[PDB]
RNA sequence: GCUGUAAGUAAGCUUUGAUCCAGAGAUUUCCGAAUGGGGAAACCCAGCAUGAGUUAUGUCAUGUUAUCGAUAUGUGAAUACAUAGCAUAUCAGAAGGCACACCCGGAGAACUGAAACAUCUUAGUACCCGGAGGAAGAGAAAGAAAAUUCGAUUCCCUUAGUAGCGGCGAGCGAAAUGGGAAGAGCCCAAACCAACAAGCUUGCUUGUUGGGGUUGUAGGACACUCUAUACGGAGUUACAAAGGACGACAUUAGACGAAUCAUCUGGAAAGAUGAAUCAAAGAAGGUAAUAAUCCUGUAGUCGAAAAUGUUGUCUCUCUUGAGUGGAUCCUGAGUACGACGGAGCACGUGAAAUUCCGUCGGAAUCUGGGAGGACCAUCUCCUAAGGCUAAAUACUCUCUAGUGACCGAUAGUGAACCAGUACCGUGAGGGAAAGGUGAAAAGCACCCCGGAAGGGGAGUGAAAUAGAACCUGAAACCGUGUGCUU
RNA sequence: GUGAGUCGCGAAAGACGGGUGAGAAUCCCGUCCACCGAUUGACUAAGGUUUCCAGAGGAAGGCUCGUCCGCUCUGGGUUAGUCGGGUCCUAAGCUGAGGCCGACAGGCGUAGGCGAUGGAUAACAGGUUGAUAUUCCUGUACCACCUAUAAUCGUUUUAAUC
RNA sequence: UAGAUAGAAAAUAGGUGCCCGUACCGCAAACCGACACAGGUAGUCAAGAUGAGAAUUCUAAGGUGAGCGAGCGAACUCUCG
């Protein structure tokens, strides 16, 4: 998942960020209830958010020059 | 300039030790080429 | 945003009695005014008035591997309701 | 650098033997192969799992004989002493 | 294959090339020079613009907000002129940090030695402060010297513990000639001209640029003769003026990289025994015991998309260079020098030069002036009173690669291990002890007593009197029994 | 190691029964007894920093024993528009633009600013948990503020009005 | 008062209301005192009979039984009659 991101509009980038955060908050918020058995899934999510914001920032630069 | 200037030894008549200044002459004046005031020597004011 | 304003839930016998008068207990990220929690928890569930009360805690000690170290800071916030109710369990 | 191919363990407990390998463990430098069976125990009287050794091992493909493995030219690919088939 | 140290479990990732390695880039909460205000460091409180959400206020997101100076503005009036101030804007300015190292400058001690001590020495050391550098300082002759004179500076040797200073005691201590390392010399000021400027004496002169010109064997100006020509060229961006293009080499990840089999012992061979091999590689370390031929490796060779650094050639810039004559002018002023007190020059006021400091007096203009160790004369040499300058050198917080008739746990960093820690003290600050199972965790299933701990057994292992307070296990010290004796 | 199983075991009135437990002068329960009572009581500040409560454990700590603790292990607990404080004020004092002074450092000091032990400031009673109470609920109150609504104003003067 | 500025809001309804601290001991076993130490440790409340009284003696409220004890009842020391 590196150039799935490059296929975006610079506006869809925001929405998948938000929805990924709600996905996450669902998991974090279940997590102390113990409903969750999945452990390593969260890393994938948080890393995705890192990617989306990274690329958004890079294009933020190259839309500045 | 305003500095204790030349701080070195002072010998007596039998050459004990003592520190001194030679505090260089400065007297203040309304400067005759700029309307303000500042410490100024005499040696310049010849 | 909601995410970095609500860090965890909390459950215990205390909260269990608390849910009689429709109360709840969350743990937040630190450095959050009381009011942001109100408008934000409002933003995320549409539940509301019965304003908030809140505290802090100082960090205790612990020895798990015979080396000294402290627990983490903990700001706990107690939410209470007048408008329906929320269950996410 | 090995993923389950043939060997001849030469310089350990009992030699002249062959077998096929499991985890190589790049850090500890210790491979898993049939040829050592510790009598581990948990709460059985014994378990008979499989244990490891350091690389005292060698490969054999064409000569049916141990040789110094020799990754050669780029076509990388292995190219042994006498014969050059895949590792 | 991976999910650090750090086990373990579960969830998952990975030839569609993970993890890992190297270079670039993005993020980079808060305190801290801390810089919007305040502050008991890591907390609090605001402001303004814009923008979220509210019916609306409360609430938030981002940005912005210190001082100083140095420029551009307006504005200024206590007094009219107009300055002091006042509001605003710009600056990659500065502040701070540090490697307790190396350098320069300011200030600046005492114990001590003297067989005591005041001159003196220690010492111009320490610490303090300041500044700058990666090197600094110094510097291109107002020298050294006395001949067949040489012609920046610095460092090393040597001259020399000589000559000399000194209550002539302690002690201190050059310099030159010579042998070497490195080798570099340049721009201003002034007299002259043009331009503009107030006084326009309508006299020209001062005020500012440009030219012009930089010295002792005197030189420049001024006058004259040729070279050059917007260049024949020298250019030299490390001084000498300040900008920019384009190749080679090294560095930051890496790869290739020759060669051996068996018998005995063994728990295990890399040893003994034999017979064989490579060598630009027999350096080293690991591998169940001591290995050139098992692995990592070395000799050698190759390799960089990107970045950096140093070097090179065209761009690039920028430039006239000599000679004669010397009528007239110019060659750095409250300077040089003297005295008075002082310092520093190896040099203590001594006959004491030469150089610097403070007060005070106070020269000359090339037929000049300074030095040549008081001072005058002749002779000889040099031309201050303005500035810049690479290398040779000193040091290593740190990195890369290496090394040791260096240490091998009471040694060595204080620190081999979770140490500037625990701890002590209000605080500055001072400061510990503590390595090793075995080859591999194979880390004692199971029975028995026991509440447990601990143990006897059984088993893993060559060995568990190697069983975790785990290699080896001495002496003190404590016991149990026993030959002899009391 | 010796000293030495010796000095000491840090003022004090406990006793009995019943339980527990492997095991009790010391632990829990009760009955009696004794003690303080301008206090060995109750409430807060400074101060310390989780010692607080529940459930287990007893290797060492406790000057004995210990089935227990303020020791260990796991888990869990501290709620404010009105309370003390800040968004209000200030003395002593500290800092102090510009500024005066000093060899450097820095020293003094106006403007202003920080700084309470003082000044002003809107809340009470009960109930409630093993552990929080003017904080939670229960009822009853208060201050500032915004929004919505109207009985008064009439040059934006002066008048209501800031 | 200088000044702002068209021109309020009586009493009504409704809402909005931040940070810190809050547990426990606090004449003590938890603070300073190296100790679970016969020390100090500001302040508020402080009942009953007797008494001038916060004195004294005995008791409420409430809290405590003091973290080694059992024997014998000699010297000797200490404390009291
Ligand atoms: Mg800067
Ligand atoms: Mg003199
Ligand atoms: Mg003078
Ligand atoms: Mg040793
Ligand atoms: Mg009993
Ligand atoms: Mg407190
Ligand atoms: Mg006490
Ligand atoms: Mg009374």
């Amino acid at each position: 998942k590196a150039k799935e991101i490059r296929d975006l509009t610079t506006s869809e980038i925001e929405e998948q960020i938000k929805s990924s955060k709600e996905e996450l908050f669902n998991l974090r918020f279940q997590l102390a209830t113990g409903q969750l058995e999945e452990t390593a899934r969260i890393r994938t999510v948080r890393k995705t958010i890192a990617r989306l914001k990274t690329v958004a920032r890079e294009r933020e630069i190259e839309q500045s020059k | 300039r305003k500095a204790s200037t030349g701080n070195r030894r002072s010998h007596a008549l039998n050459s004990t030790k003592r520190r001194w200044n030679a505090n260089l002459q400065k007297v203040r004046i309304l400067v005759d080429g700029k309307p303000k005031k500042v410490w100024v020597s005499a040696r310049a004011l010849k | 945003e909601a995410r970095d304003i609500l860090k965890r839930p909390v459950i215990t016998e205390k909260s269990s009695e608390a849910m009689a008068e429709d109360k709840y207990t969350f743990d937040v990220d630190t450095r959050v005014n009381k009011t942001q929690v109100k408008m934000a928890v409002e933003e995320i569930f549409n539940v509301k008035v019965a304003s908030v009360n809140i505290m802090n805690y100082k960090p205790k000690k612990k020895r798990m591997g015979r080396y000294q170290g402290y627990t983490n800071k903990r700001r706990k916030a107690i939410v209470t309701l007048k408008e329906g109710s929320i269950d996410l369990f | 650098i090995k993923k389950g191919d043939n060997v001849k363990v030469i310089a350990g407990k009992d030699k002249g033997k062959e077998g096929k390998v499991i985890a190589t463990l790049p850090k500890k430098d210790r491979v898993v192969v049939e040829g050592v069976n510790i009598m581990k125990k948990h709460q059985g009287g014994i378990l008979e799992t499989e244990a490891a050794i350091h690389v005292s091992n060698v490969q054999l493909l064409d000569p049916k004989t141990n040789e110094p493995t020799r990754v050669g030219y780029k076509f990388v690919r292995i190219a042994k002493k006498s014969g050059e088939e895949i590792k």
